[PDB]
């Protein structure tokens, strides 16, 4: 009645062959297991249905099997159009479950990238608004793994900050990450030192972008 | 024979 | 499978989210609706039967939803009540196959819970400086803060600029409005030399502001 989906994130070349699994917390009746795919912006699309029978428009490449607790999807060689978001469902009869996954991201496997971190200062305008807003960007980066940490005076900030990250482009095959940290006009004046500590695998060490008054 | 839909369909039938 | 538009509701409130379609692919059919968080998983709430009301809801949901089914009009509806944060989502109706799966689903209704008292953009600048360019690189920008709803168009030089481009998406803040930031990398031996202005706007609100981004 729980699914759970392994890995998190696919990073896979087109050409390759790409293994999802579904572990189960109990049995599927009737292997009643479904994967889907769905894409940026677009609706999820049925894959594959009672765990090995494909559906009407799905190519060969899509084979799926599985039983009881353990599923798992495969693709012979990974094509551009396949590189997308997959999730399996459990579903059955008496009475209706319909349980989703988690989710894996299947994304274009490239060199690592480290991210440039840029630090903005908010702006005098809108001191005189009564609001103060520090922004971290994380420009072009593999893998999308990153950590951004907000520390104002060596305290750490959780709940201050709403991050966004963009898809990854179709000619780069990278991510990039906004982080914004909104405290009041107030709040910002008692503190100096704003830092924005960044954790990646293509920078050796932790790479720290600050900014003081 | 049976499919999905079919049990599904007397689970309202029973409810 | 046609649904509703975005939805801004407030909370504790109620939406009734539509699912028309066409009656060869739905009255001898089910229909299921679900929803995904901005970000996260699908979940499903409910099933209605091929003609009544024989709907089978979901427990996290239960008490606190209703679905019906117009025969006339040949259409599902999906009625939430009680609303809260973690409501904001884009709900989605989806027919049942024969065989479980869905198979034809919809374009999605985003959710919205918050103040809606459509809030026009403010766009402030996001000066490039040595803590913003590092190697040739500079990266300037403008945050379109305090805006509600969605969309609100970012435009960086009329147009002119569109290599190194990043409108990163919006995230409703505690505020109940939204904030998008827009950056772009540009060379650093023409950031005293070129004007970089972001065009925004947010048709919701009749708003449009083109704010130039000068160095610190």
């Amino acid at each position: 009645i729980v699914l759970t989906q392994s890995p998190g994130t696919l990073s896979l070349s087109p050409g390759e062959r790409a293994t999802l699994s579904c572990r189960a917390s109990q049995s599927v009746r009737r292997n009643y297991l479904a994967w889907y795919q769905q894409k940026p912006g677009q609706a999820p699309r049925l894959l594959i249905f009672g765990a090995s029978s494909r559906a009407t428009g799905i190519p060969d490449r899509f084979s799926g099997s599985g039983s009881g607790t353990d599923f798992t999807l495969t693709i012979s060689r990974l094509e551009p159009e396949d590189f997308a978001v997959y999730y399996c469902q459990q579903y059955d009869s008496s009475p209706p479950i319909f349980t989703f996954g988690p989710g894996t991201k299947v994304d274009i496997k490239r060199t690592v990238a480290a991210p440039s971190v840029f630090i903005f200062p908010p702006s005098d305008e809108q001191l005189k608004s009564g609001t103060a807003s520090v922004v971290c960007l994380l420009n072009n980066f593999y893998p999308r793994e990153a950590k951004v940490q907000w520390k104002v005076d060596n305290a750490l900030q959780s709940g201050n900050s709403q991050e966004s990250v963009t898809e990854q482009d179709s000619k780069d095959s990278t991510y990039s990450l906004s982080s914004t940290l909104t405290l009041s006009k107030a709040d910002y004046e008692k503190h100096k030192v704003y830092a924005c500590e960044v954790t990646h695998q293509g920078l050796s060490s932790p790479v720290t972008k600050s900014f003081n008054r | 024979g049976i499919d999905f839909q079919d049990e599904l369909d007397e689970f309202f039938k029973n409810v | 499978l046609v649904q509703s538009g975005a939805e801004v509701k407030k909370p504790g409130a109620s939406v009734k989210v539509s699912c028309q379609a066409s009656g060869n692919t739905f009255t001898n059919y089910y229909v299921h609706w679900v929803r995904q968080a901005p970000g996260q998983g699908l979940e499903w709430m409910g099933i209605i039967s091929p003609s009544g009301d024989g709907t089978r809801y979901a427990q996290k949901f239960q008490g606190r939803v209703t679905m019906t089914r117009d025969t006339s009009t040949t259409t599902v509806y999906m009625e939430l009540s009680s609303l809260r944060s973690e409501d904001t989502a884009v709900y989605y109706c989806a027919r049942g196959s024969n065989w479980g799966p869905w198979d034809y689903w919809g374009q999605g209704t985003l959710v919205t819970v918050s103040s809606a008292s459509t809030k026009g953009p403010s766009v402030f600048p996001l000066a490039p400086s040595s803590k913003s360019t590092s190697g040739g690189t500079a990266a300037l920008g403008c945050l379109v803060k305090d805006y509600f709803p969605e969309p609100v168009t970012v435009s960086w030089n009329s147009g002119a600029l569109t290599s190194g481009v990043h409108t990163f998406p919006a995230v409703l803040q505690s505020s109940g409005l939204y904030s998008l930031s827009s950056v772009v990398t540009v060379p650093s031996s023409s950031l005293g030399t070129q004007t970089y202005i972001c065009n925004v706007n947010h048709k919701p609100s009749n708003t449009k502001v083109d704010k130039r981004v000068e160095p610190k």
